[PDB]
């Protein structure tokens, strides 16, 4: 004679990841600092550049 | 909810996707595609 | 007999090209173009730089 069965069972997370770089070069870097400004009608456009 | 462009197939009984990404997905960039897995014999 | 004239226009190579008139041709001495192009990025983990 069978009996009826119950069954438990646990499952866990796993953890993953992702990355994604990004780089501004050190003259753009220099002129978003507001560092040596000089001549503003011809570093504006370097600026917003 | 929002309409989308994506196509559907009807399999033996049940409505799946079938989508095949790799114009979306993996165009132009500097990773392989996968679902192009190698086998050893 | 006569001709049967042809027009650039009206036969089908002319979608292949795109035609324009440009007077000072020969004044010209060296015409450029440019392209700036971008590429997409996809990200990841791991042992992947």
């Amino acid at each position: 004679v069978d009996q009826p069965v119950h069954n438990y069972m646990v499952k866990r997370i796993h953890k993953r990841s992702l990355s994604a770089a990004f780089a501004i070069a050190s003259e753009a870097l220099s002129l978003l600092s507001n560092t040596y400004v000089d001549g503003t009608e011809i570093d504006s456009s370097l600026r917003i550049r | 909810n929002a309409r989308v462009p994506a196509d559907l197939v009807i399999v033996g009984d049940k409505l799946v996707f079938l989508e095949a990404l790799e114009r979306r997905v993996y165009q132009a960039t500097r990773v392989a595609y996968p679902l192009i897995g190698n086998i050893d014999i | 007999n006569t001709l049967n004239f042809v027009r650039f226009l009206e036969l089908g190579l002319s979608v292949a090209c795109i035609c324009t008139k440009f007077p000072e041709l020969a004044y010209v001495r060296d015409g450029v173009i440019q392209f700036e192009v971008q590429q997409p990025m996809i990200a990841r983990d791991g042992p992947h730089p």
